[PDB]
């Protein structure tokens, strides 16, 4: 969980 | 008085987090009002038409941020992504491997998130 999903907005 | 673009994109964030993509696909496109010129409100507003299932309205919105921001790794994820969902493989792959070298040149780091998403990738055209 250390790394932000890329399915998200920014 | 008024939201500025910037109130607009956070009001559509925390829309997106709470799971109001309709409403905040809206939020984003008075950000893009405001300030057309933002790939980020555009690629934003992708991945809202893309839970939405509405994939070609997810398509131009990633073309036009594209336009903007030819770098953009999330326009290219999420136009794999949409791609994928319509049964387009050869594209979706492609662009999901370009989202992989966007983001090594940029050091983005988003785990194995595009790796994965290029073995469903192959795998669904492997299954079709």
């Amino acid at each position: 969980s250390s790394t932000g999903s890329i399915d998200m907005v920014d | 008085k008024s939201p500025s673009a910037q109130e607009l994109k956070e009001q559509g964030n925390r829309l997106f987090v709470g799971r109001k993509y309709p409403e905040a696909a809206a939020c984003y496109g008075r950000a893009i009002t405001r300030n057309p010129l933002v790939a980020v409100y555009y690629t934003n507003r992708a991945l809202c038409y893309l839970k939405m299932q509405q994939h070609e309205q997810a398509l131009a919105d990633c073309r036009r941020a594209l336009e903007l921001d030819g770098q953009s790794v999330k326009a290219h994820f999420f136009l794999g992504q949409c791609q994928l969902e319509m049964e387009s493989y050869d594209e979706a792959i492609a662009n999901l491997q370009r989202a992989y070298s966007l983001a090594k040149e940029q050091r983005l780091n988003f785990g194995d998130d595009i790796p994965s998403a290029l073995r469903i990738a192959k795998k669904k055209r492997w299954n079709s």
